């Protein structure tokens, strides 16, 4: 429960995702 | 570099963990409390799923 | 085995972790058995919440945004992210 978390979690997900 | 790490991440911090050692899911509460629903019956897929959602919100 | 555990995390929730469809940023999130709602989110800065099926109106929009970026909660995003959907169906 952390804005910069959840920023940073989705930023790594949408990057494996798209690999 | 799997997604399926990520995505485990995901479910889990949900409030969702499997725990088939013992054929359940946990679902972490409104009350702040633990649900248990067992894997081991006749439960139908759309029940289960019905269960686990109305568990997760207000 | 992780693959497996995903499996029946999607089986489950009936909720499908997938790529953006138009950008490279975005995580589009499933709902339903035959995937009949969805919404796609980025966290690159151009935008928070992207599109979605059904649509949704700016005040609910304006929600979703507040959920991940005021009180940084994806769970909490994905439940009421999950009723708007399906009641707007």
């Amino acid at each position: 429960k952390d804005p910069n978390e959840v920023r940073s979690f989705l930023q790594d997900l949408s990057q494996v995702l798209a690999r | 570099a799997n997604e399926n790490i990520l995505k485990l991440k995901l479910y889990r911090s949900l409030g969702v963990i499997l725990d088939l050692e013992n054929d359940q899911v946990l679902i972490n509460r409104n009350d702040g409390n633990i649900d248990i629903l067992p894997l081991d019956n006749n439960l139908s897929d759309f029940y289960k799923t019905k269960y686990i959602w109305e568990r997760l919100g207000k | 085995n992780d693959a497996a555990e995903v499996a029946l995390y999607e089986r489950l929730l009936q909720l499908r972790v997938l790529p953006g469809a138009s950008d490279v940023h975005d995580v589009r999130f499933v709902f339903g058995d035959d995937s009949r709602c969805w919404i796609e989110v980025a966290m690159h800065g151009d935008h928070v919440i992207g599109n979605s099926h059904p649509a949704l109106d700016p005040k609910s929009r304006a929600t979703l945004e507040h959920v991940l970026t005021v009180q940084g909660d994806l769970a909490a995003f994905l439940v009421v992210a999950r009723d708007m959907l399906l009641a707007s169906l």
